């Protein structure tokens, strides 16, 4: 509840960066998500330490086109 | 020592490893059947012994959930 | 030596009373007598040897010699025997427990033609007892410090909760003395560790004694654990412990040692604080039947060297075969002169010079519906802990130790007047729940045990 | 949350880098499953539930409790199984080996629903390492120390100890030193008898040593006892051994106790003398297979505390497997990375972050018709105690001192040659024997040829 | 070694513990000159120098076989 | 070394979780390329040289080696690039800051060929922080002594004044304190001088806290300032302040050193005190943005050395450029794990294994039009130093505390009720001062900001 | 001293850091009988003593131009 509270409050302060507008601010699902892939796209190709990041912000986001973004990111161009 | 279903290492039965059980003496609502001289929860709302809360700790297990050795806490 | 009786295995002789005696259980390897192996028992705790050609030059020889005087047979098991050696006085040093130790279990236990060894008791002379301090206090002083007469003492660990915040320990030891308790005891597991370091706890702790005392009206404690990794950190904790002003503290004597446990004693003994003794780590040298040391030796060995309680288990839910056996090791730590009698494991008749006794804490998932039965068993010198207990009443902390107190006074009340509480435990705890809901609920919670068919 | 799930036993987990591992062998009651006894015997070894009702008061738990993650059973012997369990690492504090043995082996052995239960092995993460101060000195240190390089030490043990005077100790003492050897033993039960006090056989060893050191041209040693039964008398008998000017000492660390050791570590390390571990009291622990605690787990947990020589005892005479094991823990004294290789018993690779060793000490009466043998086990970093192999020539104690040096001598300048040493042992006794009278009358009286297949 | 149905004792002593000198058997005097010429026919023997005994090399004098103090091996 | 590629520049290596990453900004001279800088800045922090002609004899080297992994250039900037270099594990002491220190930055700063050089930040392995003791108490243990919950705490320094006698120091102190602060910080130039000795100070600044704490009924300090010219002096002066029984300390950590701050570290930890740490004379080390040490390499090794409080300015007057910065240090301070994140200039993932946390104090010329913004960006574990927003409130030294004490109170009650602090601060303000006259006429001479169009 | 574009590395040794000795020019042996006689011609050079190589002087073997640490003069 903490980090998700937190990141909640640190999404709006983020206003440009790599795929921003492709997750909505009124789901708290998805904002989480769009941490956990900022986070996990600070590193190189994958190391098994960046899937691991984007497996968890697939298992917790819940709208569409942060889905099919994550699957274009994690699974094939 | 109680052991649920099959033998295991004696997952306590009374309970099958819930640790908490519901209270006896609260039925849907936390209330009190019972009708004490006392009167803390004699009159209705208020369970007696788990005070609303519907569960306590098994007997058997005190809570651990297993018998063996820790029977105790 | 030869078919010579081998000058160690002498059967005429008896020992003075100026010798320890040990009794050893053994069992052979196939195709080796009883006689021979008694023998070789008494040559390997002492000079190694049953000739004389290294230790006879002049008159070094039959003075520093375990001549070892009976063997018999175990009654039931087959190739097992139990023999009974005697070492001299001239062999031990004055005031150690740590030379008595690697004299006699030093390196016998790993001999080879052996096939299991066990010391299952021994005997010290009075003459080596009175080299020794033993318990700073006692039994009488320790009573007397804390003003309790008549009724056994009450305790309550804390040990399920883990990772507790040093404010929130404080909070559940005055909930719990407050309500009626005497004593409360750290978990053993908790020493200064990163999410509460020892300063701390020993702050709030005193704090919360101080209030519920206060508030009160007699004395609380609450057993610290001072052990520690080096002789000077130990010895800081204890003196900041004396400073806030603490009745008693806590040891751990087995993985700690002998000389920490004597050297905290003797602490103990200059500074006026008792100390509490917690049994850990024993089940790895005395719970197999066949080999090892079993824990009347250590009772003995810890009533030499230091400590005013010591834990002994509870025997509510053992046999006649081992409630024989730990009764019997209860009253070689309480009283002055006992006499040998096997069907409780006394195997010598050991008299202890006006030494003082220590006190037994039965421990470890006791409830209400037990009450009865200790206080008859264990009498009225004897420490209660109450682990899961009291912390587990249906509303708190301090109705649950107002429930145990009111079961344990209806419970000794009862018993002055002459009622009987093999027969009549459960309806003395029923008559005494009638005008107290605390003890309603708690009697409520667990179930009754109905011990046999209407006694023991 | 039902507890069919058992939430303990976690066959997937893979375990950090910053937990502590151990590795139970158990035999349960009949009638009791193997994973069930093993995600018991995680609880008891922690907070003793299986539930959440106390731990899970405000959201804080399943952060201080083991969990049982793989279960294979034993081959060859049946009911009886392996058991392998991963502890956080801020569940122990810094520098405290007494909270890690209680911690882990605390009740856990007297639990009722298992026959039987043994501690194999353990791993030590290296962040728990590094906060211990491990030897006071090592092997590169206390080479350099001695000043002697290119093979093993030879010490012998005084067995006639009993009744003897002080000064015909130092004698003696001073009668061995001066014919070769390079340290000689204090007997393990020799403290403050009413017959010979420590202060009045401290003087008579330090002379001793003066004597023979200067006329031999090498240093000498006399491990000198300061088991005590205080920490008061320990540090007091260790502080009148280095005025004397004596360079190691003794301790009982299995009698003593732990924070007896770590305290006389930590002086040793301040002041410069080396310290040696002697080890009784150990079978009362780790001799029968089915409970206890192996002594490999006793050994880590010494060089962790600290010591600079171990006993370990021979391994000329030990069938196999059971010789395989100790050699096994030899190198978890000596090296620095460990591999798992559970023919020789390590469980798990152990990596020690460039804290120093320990130095083996081979014993059990010996003679010289071993000393091929042994040269080629322990290598050269190590030390050969003689018991009876010393004092029981026929000519006195100096002649048994110079024969067993000469065949050690021998031994090792053959070795480097590249002569096979256990194939040619016989041999090349005998031809160095040939120059020397000691060697000749040592080789006749230990008949003991000791055939190498 | 050991002699069998009472293991322990020494089977090549019988345990004497010491045994006759095998060098100049119980002689006390050598057989022979020895090469060096530092020992010399009918003076002493040169193992034992005329005491006629050493120590049993099996037992090594203790007259055990297989105790842990003294010929542990 | 060569064409050849250096041996020191290893792209390819990727390091191992015990070893100590470093990452640093340089400009070279003009002529010299990136990747043999990158080498020579490894092998100037270690053994000086690309071959081996000193270091291999036998075997002692290429472990005690600092390899540079990688180079990349600064996006904006041109001729400047970042260098990743990671060293070994037993290059270092165990519990020594300074020799991190020097080893890491001792005499490469001064490398010829390099223009300029700034050290960015900097990775402790978990094997090396769990040598260290840490903070004293931490946050939790420090926020259960003094029992405040919930809100931040608010202090007030007493700066413009100096050459005032003790007694009338002692007299500020106690208006303050009595008014509802809750710390008073000395002035950090205050030692002992001629016109205000060091003993008469604490003796009155003493009776002010006990006289306060006792007619209000919490807890009161105030950070008395024990740096001295000596490690004795020092040491008498904070054994004196424990003696009258004051709760906190001060120290300056970067005048006084590391080993200093080191010894009153354990002093603290011992005696139950808490430090309280004053960053003064770092300008002259991170104010330049190409040359020096940045200010979170120094938090880092604070954290690590020891202290429960620490200065990190407020961040109410920066834009997200500098903000970012300063919140992303403050969070590298009271968590447990942070996350690589370079918009908050965190270059490398860091775990702490557990070690306790510092409190960031936020301080200078602020007022209480602040109070809404301050109160959600530092959240509520902080402290919140009030200078010159207090001393000169039109009628008093109390009535300033009062004012201040009912701001925060107002913005932390509306807080948590949802209400946003960036839209309607102005207007809690406004509603609070109606029904008390001390933060009316605070509220009228300070003005008020409006911080940017709504939010921010 | 340097390279020019890649200024650190040594240019006289170009980073070898040891160097054919000069006296010898990496025979080992003396070209000529000395004055002083110590050292004869054809049997070991006087300065490297038959190792053929000595440390470069610019650099002192260390490879490093301007260095702080290793000639930093």
């Amino acid at each position: 509840a903490q980090d998700l509270a937190r990141a909640i409050k640190d999404y709006p302060n983020r206003r440009g960066d790599v795929g921003w507008l492709d997750f909505d601010y009124n789901l708290p699902g998805d904002c989480l998500s769009f941490l956990y892939y900022r986070q996990s796209r600070e590193n190189k190709n994958p190391s098994d330490q960046r899937t691991s990041m984007l497996l968890q912000a697939l298992g917790v986001a819940e709208s569409e086109k942060a889905k099919n973004r994550l699957n274009t990111e994690l699974y094939g161009d | 020592n109680p052991q649920g279903t099959k033998p295991n290492s004696l997952v306590c039965a009374n309970c099958e490893g819930e640790g908490c059980v519901a209270c006896s003496q609260c039925k849907g609502g936390g209330v009190n059947l019972i009708d004490h001289f006392n009167g803390q929860f004699k009159a209705g709302a208020l369970c007696w012994l788990c005070r609303g809360k519907k569960e306590v700790l098994c007997g058997d297990c005190n809570g651990a959930g297993f018998i063996g050795g820790f029977l105790s806490t | 030596v030869k078919d010579y009786k081998l000058t160690y295995y002498t059967p005429d002789y008896t020992p003075k009373d100026t010798d320890l005696l040990a009794a050893f259980r053994f069992s052979p390897q196939p195709g080796v007598p009883a006689d021979e192996a008694g023998a070789a028992i008494a040559a390997e705790s002492s000079t190694g040897t049953w000739t004389t050609v290294w230790t006879d030059l002049l008159t070094d020889m039959d003075r520093y010699k375990g001549k070892c005087y009976h063997i018999e047979p175990v009654q039931g098991e087959e190739n097992s025997y139990f023999a009974f050696i005697a070492y001299p006085l001239d062999l031990f040093e004055e005031g150690s427990v740590t030379n008595i130790l690697t004299s006699i279990v030093g390196n016998v236990f790993g001999f080879k033609a052996i096939r299991s060894l066990r010391l299952e008791d021994i005997r010290f002379p009075v003459a080596l007892v009175k080299t020794f301090q033993g318990p700073p206090h006692g039994i009488q002083v320790e009573r007397d410090l804390l003003n309790k007469y008549g009724r056994p003492m009450l305790g309550c660990t804390i040990k399920p909760k883990l990772g507790l915040s040093a404010k929130n320990y404080g909070r559940a030891v005055y909930e719990c003395l407050r309500g009626g308790l005497d004593f409360t005891k750290d978990d053993e597991n908790i020493n200064s560790q990163p999410f509460q370091r020892w300063r701390d706890r020993f702050l709030f702790v005193a704090d919360a004694i101080h209030k519920s005392q206060a508030e009160t009206g007699e004395i609380k404690g609450h057993y610290l654990n001072v052990t520690a990794p080096t002789c000077e950190e130990m010895m800081k904790r204890a003196e900041f412990a004396k400073e806030l002003g603490m009745p008693i503290i806590m040891h751990d004597f087995l993985t700690a040692g002998f000389t920490a446990n004597t050297t905290l004693a003797k602490w103990c003994r200059d500074n006026g604080v008792l100390l509490h003794i917690h049994r850990a780590m024993h089940a790895v040298i005395d719970r197999q039947r066949n080999h090892g040391i079993h824990f009347r030796v250590l009772a003995k060995c810890l009533r030499l060297s230091g400590g005013d309680h010591l834990h002994s288990g509870t025997v509510v839910g053992k046999l006649e075969g081992d409630k024989a056996s730990t009764l019997g090791f209860v009253d070689l730590m309480r009283e002055d002169h006992i006499e040998a009698d096997r069907s409780r494991g006394v195997f010598f008749t050991q008299d202890w010079a006006s030494m003082p006794g220590v006190l037994p804490v039965a421990s470890g998932g006791i409830h209400v519906w037990h009450m009865p039965a200790l206080v008859e068993i264990f009498g009225d010198d004897s420490v209660l802990q109450f682990g899961g207990g009291t912390l587990g009443h249906p509303w708190g902390n301090a109705p649950g130790a107002t429930a145990n107190r009111v079961a344990l006074e209806a419970c000794v009340q009862a018993r002055n007047e002459g009622r009987d509480l093999y027969r009549e435990g459960g309806d003395i705890l029923r008559e005494a729940g009638k005008w107290s809901p605390e003890l309603a609920a708690a009697l409520d919670l667990w179930k009754e045990i109905k011990f046999e068919f209407e006694t023991m």
